[PDB]
């Protein structure tokens, strides 16, 4: 492909990784509450403290 | 899965000054001496326990941290999707280089693009003075960067990518304003 092309395939890898950690980090804090149920303990470990 | 919290930071300065290499000295312990710059974007992991108040014994009192690192590209082209990422990081560890006047006196402008885009207008920022291994070519005194990092209530660490001083530091150091924040709010 062409430097431009090679270059958006290369961050687009970053972004899919990012994706899947997300998404196994989303798993993670669906199950919390089978182990944690203060809810200010979920909002800490889910990290909606940073969005308040 | 088995860790009880996600920390997000991201790493910024100009291009050359050691982000990438300061990273994978922390997470992985290697260094490479060949400059490959960044394509844009990228990110490193480790996972890591916090604990605020030192060594524990017998009862695990320890909180798994699992850190996503964010590795943003200093050239220019990338300033635009470099910035976009700003907004979602915790924290911040903000490089320069010790052989390099002109990306230390970027530090101010690096500064205020964060202030600017950043989730808050004060956010954590820990200031790293990269290449401290390299003291025949050293261009920036420790006492003005100090001097800078005072005026910004910013900490200030010199850092070695080749060898690892002061990385780990560094990154800790970041990691507790972060949890002491969560226990703030
Ligand atoms: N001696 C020494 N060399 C270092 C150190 N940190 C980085 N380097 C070297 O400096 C060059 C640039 O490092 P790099 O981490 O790629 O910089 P960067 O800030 O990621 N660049 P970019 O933003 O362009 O991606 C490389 O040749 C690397 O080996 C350090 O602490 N000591
Ligand atoms: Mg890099």
């Amino acid at each position: 492909g062409s430097p431009e092309f090679e270059e958006q395939e290369a961050i687009m890898k970053v972004l899919q990784r990012d994706a899947a950690l997300k998404r196994a980090e989303e798993e993670r804090v669906r199950h919390l509450p089978e182990k944690i149920k203060d809810d200010q303990q979920l909002k800490n470990m889910s990290g909606q403290w940073f969005y308040e | 899965g088995d860790y009880d919290y996600l920390i997000k930071f991201l790493a910024l300065g100009d291009s050359g000054v050691g982000k990438t290499s300061v990273l994978y000295q922390y997470t992985d312990g290697k260094f490479n001496s060949k400059f490959i710059t960044t394509v844009g974007i990228d990110f490193r992991e480790k996972r890591v326990v916090y604990r605020a108040n030192g060594p524990d014994g017998a009862v695990g009192r320890g909180q798994r941290i699992h850190l996503q690192l964010w590795d943003t590209a200093g050239l220019e082209r990338f300033r635009s999707l470099t910035t976009a990422f700003f907004r979602d990081a915790m924290g911040f560890l903000l490089l320069f280089d010790l052989t390099n006047e002109q990306s230390f006196l970027n530090v101010r402008n690096w500064i205020s693009q964060l202030q600017m885009h950043a989730y808050s207008e004060n956010p954590d920022i820990v200031l790293c003075g990269n290449k401290s291994d390299l003291e025949d070519q050293r261009a920036v005194k420790e006492e003005e960067a100090r001097e800078l990092a005072e005026k910004y209530g910013i900490p200030y660490f010199e850092t070695s990518a080749a060898n690892g001083t002061n990385i780990s530091h560094a990154i800790e150091m970041l990691l507790d304003l972060i949890m002491k924040r969560m226990e703030r709010s």
